[PDB]
């Protein structure tokens, strides 16, 4: 029908929300933003069910149901409402036509990206485009809708009762991150790590052999080493790869009193060429291209809306769809049935955008603008939580994964978020073989919590540091 | 319409009580019923107060049941949910 | 030699400044920041020189000499020092490597912008990039290095003796701004101005005739009116106006029993169309891109440094160059000669960036990141005032235009800034026909002084209001 | 090579005196001169006390001149500046 959320400014929003809150009775006892969650979902039974389950369909069903119950009532109403507010809808959908050119890099390469791995510049273009999208329509209303440029947590506070269960998860995350990083030898990496910290002299006569020796890869090990160190420990190394270079150009060309200036003058080129190449390797490193694949929920959602040919008037039907989808666990099959059968013109188009089977490599690499059935949940949290045609229905509950981020992360409430994630993880573990999955949702949610996300609408790309290097206490 | 529907809820209620308390009640027939519905566009909430007959081994007994039904007429999925909220003998 | 302004923090800075100040004896009697200006520059003779002059070369020489004499000793030492401080140099030069992506819009489109007119998004991108650039390297140390978000002053006190000379300037500035128009009547503007404030009833009976009456070009008068108003009173009008229609359609719902619901349903649509078209007209207005073409001195300076391939180690020679350039008036000829022949390679490169004659339209439209000979003076105020290789030489004096902003604008000293600017203007007036010039330095300086700039290192883009609408008292 | 160089400064001295103080004295030749320079890396300040002969219509008479010279050895432009500070008969 029609969008019952007329908002174009934060004040209007706040009025609408304050109005909505009293008539519905929202709470934030367990959540960072006001919601219907009045009790931490108890997912115990789904475990015993998963244990008792035999066939796979029932296991998937159980998991889906569990996840729904988890996310059913704990959606951040303010931000969710703002996200589907007439204003932001209008501006957000408009923005794509006014900027079709800037995004051609991945936009027009969509059908290719369904199957192929994206190139780094496409990821870059995407992220920048997302940040611009956020800036241009004045999306930021509070912290929960901000873009994080801050820092990953080094200490993650959890209840004792699950610590080992969390540490177990990380151990499986660490394991995975290490397969992305692989395999160039470790001693070389140590050479670099210890080199930059302040022991340059080794460079004259490296212990591995020769400065230019190549391995199975067709190039000097130095480059791969630097690339590796950079992959595992950020861009900063490339700055120290100019500070620590003072001794190179200095001791070789400048210091005419200590070292030669003929057969040594060319040594300056020798390593710096490898540093340059090391940057070139780091840019295209699996770690980075995986890192760049990190998805911006709301932007991708609105992009998919745009691609689906959704207008600010057909949008309520989409919202109603996502709501009804989140309301009660219902499979992909039924989802596709409902997608195709609807009178609405978007459903078929939106269906055509799916790329589940199309993809070949590890899903972690799939460009963040590629829709898949599983990724519908990305839209679900933006539009599905509150059906704009009749927002009062939101009290019924409509679960979508990332709403779990709305849960509190502090000891006062014993971190219901962590408990939930762990629970879902252990359910998945009881039901399936974790090792054999490309991506474990719960692990991802944990990783998102670990970089300090507290709402699904925050952009955590510009966050700095390695989240898996955190300590659980 | 309504009379063609209750008996199902009665059988459901008994069948539910059989499980809830591990018994062998056999549904006989319904005698009284009191519906109370609340419709709100898409959202429907109907509460039923039932008075039914059930066999327990042979003798026919009266039972005051109470059932909640929550409905949501959706565009893509019509949702139905029943919940025996209370079941006691008369 | 090497940069002898060792600073990375405000702490080091203040000490350095206090150290420099005692040995040199700076004053701020006549200046907003401490400087060598111990007497308000007397530019009298240059007028009579300009009067007696015949050939143009001599006139140009005279003007140059006058301007140098004006700017020679009144440079803001603290800020200028901070601007060329080793820390800010490193961070400022560094930032461009770490952020090439965000600036690709104009950075990589450089060679074309030398000749062609920039598009609005390029200007916006530039300004945004500048504002971020300031934040990312922690440039702000005080007010004189801040980014202004305030509003232009409407009341500007100058001594009587020069009032007529100022209003004359504005009168010539206003005339120039009117060249934005290629003229729509004023009554429409008043109508809109009073209309938007919350008076929908006016829509029923426009004094000119009907709401849809067209002008020249034959476009909706409403649209041109709002379009005009937005320029004079910010972007907001398109919301405050669009708002004023909601109250109409509201009012059309009450009297829907009295008035039609057919030809009245279209009044709102019609007006909304006029708001849209007005937005579209304002988007492409000369006033806006001209407003956006405003240059950010330090950012463009550091950008040009970066583009010239200057490093934190070669910078002292650049500072020395700009110093020697500002110290004594020397033509474009000598500059171009000296630029090439220097052993340093940047000198060679930086010259290649010039685009003076290349432009065809009014030079005011040229993108603010495009270097030209005349625009070198933008760098001069950042680096030239104080030669970092030998700071004491700063006592010799090195004049660059924007240093005039360092002069005081208050009644205590009878506003030496205004006096100076006026004097220069009157000199150029004595020498040339102002009307026939694309850019009048004095007018621009006044225009910058009018938005309340008191240091050349301030960003006055986020300032709000029309500066030429100010009153002289 | 100073004797091959200095006197040029004298010629300058009269020529200014001719203009600033409204006269047309004609230079003959110099006999005495006393330089005093202060250098500071790039910055140089030289003060000259000259005693020169000049014709005024025909008769040759002596004059005590005084010249300031400020120099700045730059990397891109070497700067020179002269200023007749005093010119008196002797």
């Amino acid at each position: 029908m029609e969008n019952k959320i007329e908002v174009n400014s934060k004040d209007e929003m706040n009025k609408w929300f304050e109005e909505f809150k009293k008539g519905n009775g929202l709470v934030d006892t367990y959540t960072n933003s006001y919601s219907f969650c009045e009790s931490v979902p108890n997912l115990d039974r789904f475990v015993f069910q998963m244990a008792g389950a035999t066939d796979d369909a029932q296991k998937d069903s159980i998991y889906a149901s569990a996840l729904v119950e988890a996310t059913k009532f704990c959606a951040p109403i303010y931000e969710c409402a703002w996200a589907s507010s007439t204003g932001i809808v209008k501006k957000g959908l408009e923005w794509f036509e006014k900027n079709t050119g800037t995004i051609k890099s991945w936009d027009e390469s969509y059908i290719e990206l369904k199957v192929e791995v994206p190139k780094i510049e496409q990821l870059f273009n995407y992220q920048q485009a997302a940040l611009k999208w956020r800036k241009d329509i004045g999306f930021r209303v509070n912290a929960n809708t901000a873009a994080l440029s801050n820092k990953v947590l080094a200490e993650y506070k959890v209840p004792g009762e699950i610590v080992m269960s969390v540490k177990e998860m990380l151990s499986d995350m660490i394991r995975r991150r290490n397969l992305i990083l692989n395999p160039v030898s470790h001693e070389h990496v140590e050479w670099c790590r210890e080199f930059v910290k302040g022991k340059y002299i080794m460079a004259f006569n490296p212990p591995w052999g020769d400065i230019n020796k190549s391995g199975r890869s067709g190039i000097a090990l130095v480059a791969t080493g630097l690339a590796k160190l950079a992959e595992t420990e950020g861009k900063g190394v490339f700055d120290e790869a100019k500070k620590t270079v003072e001794a190179l150009n200095g001791y070789l060309d400048k210091h005419k009193d200590e070292v030669d200036k003929a057969s040594a003058d060319n040594m300056v080129t020798n390593l710096l060429k490898h540093v340059a190449k090391a940057q070139e390797l780091y840019k295209n490193s699996s770690a980075l291209r995986a890192q760049g694949a990190q998805i911006d929920t709301v932007f991708s959602s609105y992009y998919w809306l745009y691609k689906a040919g959704v207008t600010p008037e057909t949008f309520p039907t989409v919202s109603q769809f996502l709501f009804e989808l989140g309301k009660h666990p219902r499979g992909t099959k039924k989802m596709k049935k409902a997608l195709l059968s609807t009178p609405m013109k978007w459903g078929k188009k939106l269906y055509e955008l799916f790329a589940d089977d199309s993809f070949q490599q590890n899903r972690i690499y799939m460009h963040p603008a590629v829709l898949t059935a599983g990724r519908i949940s990305e839209m679900g949290v933006c539009f599905g939580t509150i059906p704009v045609a009749n927002p009062d229905d939101a009290a019924l509950g409509s679960g979508h994964t990332k709403s779990i981020l709305n849960l509190r992360t502090n000891t006062e409430t014993n971190n219901p978020c962590a408990r939930t994630i762990v629970k879902l993880f252990e359910i998945q573990k009881t039901g399936f073989n974790i090792q054999d999955m490309d991506i474990v949702a719960s692990e991802h949610l944990l990783h998102q919590s670990l970089v300090g996300k507290q709402s699904p609408f925050q952009n955590a790309y510009n966050v700095k540091g390695n989240a898996t290097s955190a300590n659980i206490i | 319409e309504n009379s063609l529907e209750i008996e199902e809820l009665a059988r459901f209620a008994v069948d539910e009580h059989n499980k809830k308390e591990n018994a062998l009640l056999e549904f006989v027939r319904v005698v009284k019923a009191k519906e109370q519905m609340h419709m709100k566009e898409r959202q429907i909430n109907t509460m039923y107060y039932l008075t039914l007959e059930a066999k327990d081994g042979g003798k026919k007994k009266l039972y005051e049941a109470k059932v909640w039904v929550k409905k949501y007429l959706g565009d893509f999925w019509k949702d139905n949910f029943k919940e025996l909220q209370e079941f006691k003998p008369v």
